[PDB]
């Protein structure tokens, strides 16, 4: 029944976006030892929005730290919603499936 | 449910009041001679007191006398 | 052993001593259940159920004991009733008593091989001139004086009191309605008691009788195609939902209405398999009744496996859980099937009666059961006391007559024949005055005035006791004169099964 | 767990405190008393009686015993060292303390002002110690020696150092992890993220501002935490950052050193700011 | 595989049969000693029958546990005899024990036992006596003396003799029973003794006020009665339920919305036809602020039995859904009045379409004298009802024992031997029976039944001992009455308990 | 399913009343030392009476089972004596096993015993005076409010619960004929106030709602409004989410709040009873918006209370605020807005003139325990008058009437005789028991101290003076004004031998291993 399809739905959903975070930061680790390697030898650059903007290297690195640490928070904020949407599912289970059935 | 009558409870009324009257009065007065407090809640865990208020509170008592007279005093 | 090994509860003490008292204190038990008697004896099922019979197997069949010397032996009187009706009371108590005589010989140190021929010796010996103890025979079994003065027997050999009408019932039963030619059936003749009204007032219903209410309109036909099963109706609905009930509302509504007509679509399947009768051994549904009484199936709201046996036992009925549309298997058999009240409750009625496929079901009659019970032992007896199958049964004295005739007899011979032989073929003589004793109690005599006097009536093969006045004095009865016989055939088997255990059961020291 | 044995566990430990020394003997002093009170209990001498007799008698004790005793210069560290160190010999101890009894008696004269020499309790003086190293590499120390540091870009040797404390969380409030994020999308993720990177950077920023050549950092438990980008991004501020130390170290380089707790960028004051004339970690010995 | 054989299990057998015959033994008689029976829920029984009791009571004697059924079978039948039988029986298995130890053991006991009674049964019917309603009595008066007769024994006031007249009329209406169940006597509140009362219907004991109670029709010259297995209240339509508010209307909604369902479950009994609105449970606020708007009556807790007892008399029935009801789970009268009497609102139901029932209103009021009328009016109902069942009548207190121990003693010497002791001892075991109700006259039994076997000797009709005069007398003219068939019954009952179990000392027991 | 033998078991029974009868026996009177009790949950009180102590003490035995049970119609009724028949009762009853041990039936012993209360009936009913009237029992309830308010919760009888006693249930009595029923008499304690806050109360009273005072605090006609029905927007006492999804919506709540006030202000008004009580419960706020606007309004109402006052009004509630007809309003004979104590709000009391179908009579106290303490006073001194007017008949008591109805039953065995001049004697005796038990638990000698009004029995009869109940070093029940309802004793006379009538009931003492089980 579909009240137990959104719970199921929005799960995967929430779910989505928090996995290529991972590559993200994974990448974001890769960016560091390249910013822990550029002294700006060739010109740093984050980009972030339509307009590329001049960036340095001293800001670039917390920058990727912190947008690995945003990114390693954003793990939690639907492991969080997991169980959320997870939860609601399975509670209607039983009787949304039986509900489907008589 | 169950009835205490006259004598038998006059004495544990008294009895325990009666003990109840003693370390305190020996702890009451300036040369009036402490008493260990006991809390057998933590350990035996310890005071010595002049206060009979105390005493209660540590060591708990069961008399109907007491009771009142842990309320009175 | 004196080791620590093999295995054995009999021997040494056991065998002698301890086996003839297992082999002593039910027999003890047996000595007035057998024969007229006023003994009477309580009994508690598995059910703890409170009940008097002096009947053994049904005492019997909860008694446990360590040896196999009590145990063993019952299946002769099993074998026996197996074979008759009462004469079964006797059977053990025979062996018994005239077991014990040779712990005696024991005593008087008397070898097995020794001690066992003699009895088995004049074990023919009473077979012998067991025949020449027919005093008359068995004439119409359409008659009902005829089979009444036997019926009276098993039932006297149970029980003194009810015996008569109890005789007469069960041939007004007819035992007549089967040649009893070598075809006789038990199963086509069944007792079904009613609680309610009285015992006199219980009837014989020829055709089936199943006091379960017979539900809704009687059957199509009389010639009842009758669907037997087990489960017929255990409902077409389940409810489970997001509540179990409702969660979307609606799809409740579907169920409980679509529920009544699939158990229309069985129902109307049961006119549609072509059951005249349905049989539930589950529960009647209602709309299904409802539409069962549209198609006037006749039904039963609910059947004991009893009713569900004999339903798929004489219908050639297969008793079926069905959640689906039925199939007749179960079929017809009896050729007319109605509704009788008698105790005033409705009764499922089966007559085909051919004289073959011939149903005289008793249908009892009595405000209790226990009441109907022990009547139903000896009643259980009287039929299959007459169930001999000859029809000329070679009639013998009932009530023990015959016992004295051969005591005499074959104590006489016991005498003739010699050697450590004689006492064997002596104590078997002796095996009669058991009951003659035992009886004599419930009577209120000693069993010398008994015995001296059925030794001093000598041959007779009428003179004899009971639980009588008759018994008591005179040492005499009529148990052949008055209409009190036996078939010839229990008889041979009464003396026989037991007499081979008697032997048989001492020799085993294990 | 007896009482009156409570009392002695209770009375030594005491002594423990009150000198550290005759610890051992106020277990033996009491009992002798107590030996001579069952007598007069024997006697049956009144415990009022029995009690205000004595204390009393102790300092009708104390007079004659302090005469007994000689007064020696409290003033002069050789004296100070002499019966010190004819103590240490006429005591336990003489091995690593007659040759650290330079250096003990040194920063207690250090924190003796007095000729009386007071009491000079412990409290500024701080024993550490190091792994190995040697009972030569023992010393005294002039100014807190504190455990490890934090420096990214940081300030490894800072003077004259302004010594910030820091009772609040520089990474902005951890959210998720450390740090503010909303998302079960990225676009909720990058819009907001905005937010949280630039003002750490600024409350970062006002510290500095604050005038923090050093930081204490107490415990990122005792903290929120510190992002240490942001951190980094702050030891980029060439403060001395001290992070993960203890409320108690704290406590001890607010009462001893004079930093006092720092919860928040105005509560960053002079007074809150100890001044380190050298703050540089040391590998050594 | 259990069992005992045996005189040992024999007198197994008597040794519960005297024990639990104790009982009984004067627990009909006015007095005795009581034990209150609490059962392991909580749950007391004082109960005047031992039967109740026996009910309680297991019995590790099927010999013992048959007369549960026989006593029973007694009291099933009638409701008296239960302790009488239960002496008996025993009494028999009292007096025969020595008897098998002397030698009577063989089945000569169970022998002798049938004419034993079958001589009484016999002399027992014939000395009874019948009435007609123009014969000693209007049919009444019979009736009236054994209402009085059974109002005697508790004194009470005089008004017992009047009180007779008054339970013989309902007593008239229905006798369809022996047993009062469908009468009843009802206590009332308020009144005095002298005036009480017999309702042609069933009648409501208390039923309670509530808002415009007075209001709500006390008087129906005809209701449609509403018979309650449920109730209705706001707590079973929630009163009690919150909203999120933001107009005020929300707050007006949420109130309004409950306020109906309870008024729907009982409007459509009120358009269901029903006036008379029984709840044997009770009404709460809401609900009946509705039948008092409805301005049909309606009742909560009013007894589920008067509540049955009303289908008996109104032919109504006992409606479970209070949700779209009908006529015919409903019920009639023609006349539906109500009115307290005393402080107990007290419903009327009379003019009922039929009559299962009529009920006694016992009034004054009173605890001492009313519970002993009851108590005394249940068995002029045994006795009144029965007395028109059998008008053919005998006496008790030994009106018969001595004659009938008389008589049999009498051929006793045509016996002798064992069961002689059967033609003397079953003559013996009459008397003990009153000999119970001498005790609770006071009296001495013996030497009452002493001359009364003389006085039954050289005398020889009624006279016996009657406790409600605590005296000796014959009974019959004594008035004291009670139909031949329950003593054959009884003896019956009682010669058939024993003999069956004297032929058992052999007694299997498995618990497979 | 092990069986006590008749005396045996009553020997057991007797087993009970010795010591629960005991109790009374220092308690009897204010001679009588009261009754405490303690609990397993650890609550340590003082009890009364025998239903009191004998419903909070436990009753493990038939005979103790019968106690609270034979008491209950005493303290029901009469309300004094209670502690009474319990002594007297286990004295007959101990004078039971003695004549069975003086070998008389049990039977027997019950059964002179009956009338031998007639006897004392008889005696009893001539005792002191069968009359009492208005400004008569005025004076005795005073008398009897005097021993009950300077008994109890204070030895000082308070005049105003004296007379709050008698006017209240006059109120019921002389609206039911000389009739009336304890249950519409009630005596409602609430503590804040005092001891000496005692209020008459023929009518309810409950605290007025303020969720303002200053919005002004009034009480409004004579009359209530009792409802079902919204006086202001309803809730039914559980919380009512007040949010609003835009700041506009902020704006209209307090108009619609209003606007339903004034209507319900409006409508309820027009119905009647501007204090109309809300049977729902409302947010403070808005209430006190109407308040704002008008009419202090009852909200936050128990549900029981609007049917309760309804009923009491004999008026019914609106159910519905869409139906609106002041008979669905209550009947307030005076609505008084009265502060409850010094020390907390101001409640509404409903005086019902009109129709009081129950009148709770109030008073407040220092403690929870003094208050109930006095209720103790209350209830019973409200139940003698009960009585007291349905028959107007009081007897001086506290063992003058037991020195001497014990005088016609004793004197009547030898006119008796047989086995009643026996239940005569060991009747009557058990009378002057209580005298006796009341010298004792005085600290008096009784049979000395019964010795002396036997004296007088001698020399007088029936003395309306006897024994000091007070203690007093005179000896009246006249200079001690001890009298009690000449109904009351003889209700309490109806219960001794009851019992013992019921501890012989049947003949059945066997038990099937059920029996207090």
């Amino acid at each position: 029944v579909e009240k137990y399809q959104q719970l199921q739905k929005d799960l995967s959903k929430s779910m989505s976006g928090r996995q290529k975070l991972e590559a993200q930061l994974t990448e974001n680790n890769i960016v560091k030892e390249e910013l822990a390697l550029l002294d700006g030898s060739n010109v740093v650059f984050k980009l972030l929005g339509p307009v590329l903007v001049k960036q340095e290297l001293g800001e670039a690195r917390a920058t990727v730290g912190k947008r690995l640490d945003y990114i390693t928070a954003e793990i939690k904020r639907y492991e969080s919603q997991l169980r959320d949407l997870e939860r609601q599912s399975e509670q209607q289970r039983e009787t949304l499936a039986q509900l489907q059935q008589e | 449910a169950d009835e205490e009558r006259a004598e038998t409870a006059r004495l544990t009324s008294f009895i325990g009041a009666i003990a109840i009257g003693d370390l305190v009065k020996s702890t009451l007065g300036p040369k009036g001679m402490d008493k260990i407090l006991l809390s057998s809640g933590r350990d035996a865990s310890l005071m010595v007191t002049n206060d009979g208020a105390t005493i209660l509170k540590n060591i708990g008592v069961d008399n109907p006398a007491a009771k009142v007279l842990v309320d009175m005093s | 052993m004196l080791k620590e090994g093999a295995k054995h509860f009999s021997g040494l003490e056991e065998a002698v001593y301890r086996n003839i008292q297992a082999c002593k204190e039910l027999a003890q038990t047996t000595r007035t259940a057998y024969g007229p008697n006023g003994m009477n004896k309580m009994v508690i099922n598995h059910l703890e159920k409170l009940f008097v019979t002096n009947d053994a197997a049904t005492i019997l069949r909860e008694l446990e004991v360590q040896h196999p010397a009590a145990k063993m032996i019952v299946m002769a009187s099993h074998m026996q009733e197996q074979e008759v009706g009462d004469g079964t009371n006797f059977v053990l108590v025979f062996a018994g008593a005239l077991l014990e005589l040779a712990e005696e010989l024991l005593r008087i140190g008397l070898s097995v091989s020794e001690v066992i021929e003699g009895y088995e010796i004049a074990c023919r010996k009473a077979h012998e001139i067991l025949p020449n103890l027919v005093c008359c025979s068995a004439k119409n079994l359409r008659d009902i004086d005829e089979v009444s003065s036997l019926l009276r027997t098993s039932i006297m050999s149970k029980q003194y009191g009810n015996e008569v009408f109890l005789a007469k019932l069960i041939a007004q039963a007819c035992v007549s309605i089967f040649p009893d030619s070598g075809h006789f059936n038990v199963d086509n003749i069944r007792v079904c008691k009613i609680l309610g009204s009285g015992i006199s007032s219980s009837s014989v219903l020829h055709g089936m009788v199943f006091k379960k209410e017979t539900e809704g309109d009687v059957t199509s036909v009389k010639d009842a195609k009758i669907a037997v099963y087990s489960c017929p109706f255990d409902g077409m609905i389940t409810e489970t939902k997001g509540t179990v009930l409702i969660k979307t509302a609606e799809e409740l509504m579907n169920f409980s209405k679509g529920e009544e007509n699939l158990m229309d679509a069985q129902v109307k399947a049961i006119a549609d398999t072509g059951a005249n009768v349905v049989v539930t051994g589950g529960k009647v549904a209602d709309m299904a009744l409802h539409y069962a009484n549209k198609y006037n199936i006749m039904l039963v709201r609910l059947n004991s496996k009893w009713d569900l046996r004999r339903l798929c036992k004489t219908v050639g009925a297969t008793a079926l859980p069905r959640l689906t549309p039925p199939v007749l298997e179960e079929m017809g058999h009896c050729d007319s099937v109605y509704l009788s009240e008698v105790g005033d409750t409705q009764v499922v009625v089966f007559k085909h009666e051919k004289e073959d496929g011939a149903i005289s079901t008793i249908v009892l009659r009595g405000s209790t059961d226990n009441l109907m019970d022990d009547i139903e032992r000896a009643v259980d007896d009287g039929v299959n006391t007459f169930k001999v199958l000859t029809r000329d049964k070679r009639l013998v004295p009932g009530g023990g007559a015959t016992e004295i005739e051969l005591a005499k007899q074959i104590t006489s011979y016991g005498e003739t024949c010699p050697g450590l032989e004689q006492y064997a073929i002596k104590k078997f003589a002796e095996a009669f005055e058991a009951i003659p004793r035992a009886l004599a109690e419930n009577s209120g005599v000693k069993a010398n005035e008994v015995i001296s006097k059925l030794y001093a009536v000598h041959q007779e093969g009428n003179k004899n006791v009971g639980l009588d006045i008759e018994a008591e004095v005179p040492a005499v009865k009529d148990m052949l004169e008055a209409g009190i016989l036996d078939t010839y055939l229990g008889k041979y088997w009464a003396i026989k099964l037991a007499t081979n255990a008697a032997v048989t059961v001492l020799r085993v020291d294990q | 767990l007896h009482p009156a044995a409570r009392m002695l566990v209770e009375l030594s430990k005491a002594q423990d405190i009150e000198a550290g020394d005759g610890t051992t003997s106020v277990v033996i002093i009491a009992g002798s008393l107590l030996d001579s009170c069952t007598k007069l209990l024997q006697k049956g001498i009144h415990p009022t009686i029995i009690s205000e007799s004595f204390q009393k008698a102790l300092e009708k004790g104390i007079e004659i015993l302090t005469d007994m005793s000689r007064p020696v210069e409290l003033s002069d560290r050789e004296t100070l060292l002499n019966s010190a160190t004819t103590s240490l010999n006429s005591k336990v101890v003489s091995q690593y303390s007659s040759l650290l009894s330079p250096m003990s008696v040194n920063a207690v004269m250090k924190v003796i002002d007095p000729a009386t020499a007071t009491s000079v309790d412990l409290r500024d003086i701080k024993i550490v110690k190091k792994l190995g190293g040697t009972i030569d590499d023992c010393e005294l120390v002039e100014g807190l020696v504190l455990t490890q540091k934090v420096s990214n870009s940081g300030i490894t040797r800072v003077e004259k150092a302004k010594i910030g404390l820091i009772q609040f969380c520089l990474s902005a409030p951890k959210t998720d992890m450390d740090n503010q994020i909303v998302v079960s999308d990225y676009a909720q993720m990058d819009r907001v993220l905005r937010e949280e990177r630039a003002y750490i950077l600024n409350l970062v920023k006002q510290i500095k501002k604050t005038g923090c050549n050093v930081l204490l950092i107490q415990k990122s438990i005792l903290r929120d935490a510190l992002s240490d980008l942001a951190l980094h991004f702050l030891n980029k501020m060439k403060i001395m950052v001290i992070k993960d130390i203890e409320r108690e170290d704290i406590e001890f380089i607010c009462k001893t050193i004079g930093t006092k707790p720092v919860a928040h960028i105005d509560q960053f004051t002079a007074d809150m700011l100890g001044s380190a004339e050298l703050a540089e970690e040391v590998n050594l010995n | 595989t259990d069992s005992s054989q045996g005189i040992p299990q024999l007198v197994s057998n008597i040794s519960a049969c005297q024990v639990i015959a104790e009982a009984v033994r004067t627990t009909l008689g006015p007095r005795g000693m009581d034990k209150l029976i609490v059962d392991g829920r909580g749950k007391a029984t004082i109960s005047n029958d031992g039967a109740t009791i026996l009910k309680l009571l297991d019995v590790v004697h099927p010999a013992a546990k048959t007369l549960v059924d026989i006593a029973k079978s007694q009291d099933a039948e009638v409701g008296d005899g239960t302790t009488s039988v239960t002496l008996l029986a025993a009494e028999f298995l009292k007096q025969v024990k020595p008897y098998v130890e002397e030698g009577l053991h063989p089945q000569i006991i169970i022998r002798a036992f049938r004419t034993a009674t079958q001589l009484a049964v016999n002399k027992i019917k014939e000395i009874a006596v019948t009435v007609k309603k123009a014969d000693k009595v209007e049919q009444r008066k019979l009736l009236e003396k054994c209402a009085m007769t059974a109002l005697s024994s508790k004194l009470i006031s005089q008004q017992k003799a009047f009180f007779a007249k008054m339970v013989v009329d309902a007593v008239m209406m229905l006798d369809d029973l022996l047993q009062l169940k469908m009468i009843g006597i009802k206590k009332v509140q308020g009144g005095a003794l002298e005036d009480s009362q017999l309702v042609a219907g069933v009648a409501f004991k208390k039923t309670f006020s509530y808002a415009g109670f007075e209001m709500q029709p006390k008087k129906y010259h005809n209701p449609k009665i509403a018979l309650l297995n449920v109730e209705l209240e706001l707590k079973a339509e929630k009163d009690n339920a919150e909203i999120r508010v933001h107009t005020v209307e929300d707050y007006q909604a949420i109130v309004d919305a409950e306020w109906n369902i309870l008024y729907d479950k009982l409007e459509k009994i009120h358009h269901s036809g029903a006036k008379v609105v029984l709840s044997k449970l009770p009404i709460g606020d809401v609900a009946t602020q509705y039948f008092a708007d409805r301005d049909m009556f309606c009742a909560g807790r009013v007894p589920e039995e008067d509540l049955k007892r009303t289908m008996m008399a109104c032919g109504g029935s006992i409606q479970t859904s209070v949700n779209a009801l009908s006529a015919d789970v409903l019920g009639r009268c023609q006349v539906f009045e109500e009115t307290q009497i005393g402080g107990e609102r007290y419903n009327f139901f009379t003019g009922c379409p039929k009559a299962k029932t009529c009920t006694f209103i016992l009034r004054g009021g009173a605890e001492q004298f009313m519970e002993e009328t009851e108590r005394s009016l249940h068995d002029a109902i045994m006795i009144v009802r029965r007395a028109i069942k059998n008008d053919s009548v005998v006496a008790g207190g030994g009106a018969i024992e001595m004659e009938l121990s008389k008589y049999l003693r009498d051929y006793s010497r045509t016996i002798p031997g064992k069961q002689q002791l059967l033609i003397g001892a079953y003559a013996k075991a009459l008397e003990i029976i009153p000999r119970q109700l001498c005790d609770n006259a006071g009296f001495d039994a013996t030497n009452i039944l002493n001359k009364l076997r003389a006085r039954h000797a050289q005398g020889g009709t009624w006279y016996g001992v009657d406790i409600n005069n605590e005296d000796i007398a014959d009974n019959f003219e004594a008035f004291v009455w009670e139909p031949a068939m329950v003593r054959i019954n009884a003896l019956t009952a009682a010669s058939e308990a024993a003999c069956l179990i004297v032929s058992v000392d052999e007694t299997i027991k498995n618990p497979r | 399913k092990s069986r006590l033998m008749g005396l045996e078991a009553l020997k057991s029974h007797i087993m009970a009343a010795k010591a629960v009868a005991n109790t009374m026996r220092t308690s009897l009177g204010p001679n009588g030392l009261d009754k405490m009790m303690v609990d397993k949950d650890g609550d340590v009180t003082v009890t009364n009476d025998g239903a009191t102590i004998l419903s909070m003490m436990d009753v493990d035995h038939q005979i103790a089972k019968l106690m609270v049970e034979l008491s209950k119609s005493q303290d029901d009724e009469i309300g004094d004596g209670t502690t009474g028949v319990v002594v007297l009762a286990g004295a007959l009853l101990e004078e039971a096993e003695q004549l069975l041990d003086r070998g008389i039936h049990p039977i027997r012993i019950a059964d002179g015993y009956e009338q031998a209360a007639r006897v004392a009936i008889e005696h009893l009913d001539k005792i002191s005076d069968s009359v009492l009237v208005d400004i008569k029992d005025t004076e005795p309830l005073i008398q009897t409010a005097k021993t009950t308010l300077g008994s109890k919760v204070v030895n000082s009888c308070h005049r105003q619960m004296a007379e709050i006693a008698v006017n209240a249930v006059l109120t019921v009595a002389d609206m039911e004929r000389r009739d009336v029923d304890f249950e519409l008499i009630k005596v409602e304690g609430k503590v804040g106030g005092r001891l000496e806050d005692t209020k008459l109360i023929k009518g309810v009273i409950v605290d007025k709602d303020f969720s303002h005072p200053q919005m002004p605090k009034k009480v409004e006609d004579a009359k209530i409004a009792i409802l079902t029905c919204p006086f202001e927007p309803p809730k039914p006492k559980t919380k009512h989410k007040l949010d609003v999804t835009s700041v506009e919506d902020y704006k209209a709540l307090q108009k619609y709040e209003k606007e339903k006030f004034e209507e319900m202000i409006q409508q309820i008004k027009e119905t009647g009873a501007n204090l109309a009580i809300c049977q729902w419960g409302f947010d403070d706020e808005a209430n006190h918006l109407l308040l704002q606007n008008n009419l202090p309004a009852v909200r936050w109402v128990g549900g029981p209370e609007i049917e309760l006052i309804a009923i009491a009004t004999g008026g019914r509630i609106v159910p519905r605020f869409s139906e609106l007809t002041a008979e669905k309003l209550g009947f307030a004979g005076l609505v008084q807005e009265i502060s409850f104590g010094t020390t907390k709000d101001k409640m509404l009391v409903i005086e019902q003139c009109k129709n009081s179908r129950a009148v709770t009579i109030f008073i407040r106290g220092g403690n929870k325990m003094i208050i109930e303490e006095a209720k103790r006073s209350l209830h019973d001194a409200l139940c003698v008058i009960r009585n007291l007017i349905r028959d107007n008949r009081v007897v001086y008591g506290g063992g003058a009437a037991e020195i001497s109805c014990a005088l016609a039953v004793s004197q009547e065995a030898d006119k008796c005789p047989t086995l009643e001049q026996y239940a005569m004697r060991a009747f009557a005796d058990a009378l002057e028991v209580i005298p006796m038990a009341l010298s004792e638990n005085s600290g008096m000698n009784p049979i000395q101290t019964m010795t002396e009004v036997r004296a007088r029995q001698v020399k007088e009869m029936n003395p309306a003076l006897g024994i000091d109940c007070l203690h007093k070093g005179t000896n009246d029940m006249k200079q001690q004004h001890v009298i009690e309802t000449l109904i009351g004793k003889k209700q309490q006379i109806s219960l001794a031998t009851q019992m013992v009538r019921m501890i012989l009931k049947i003949d059945d003492i066997r038990k099937p291993g059920e029996s207090e089980e």
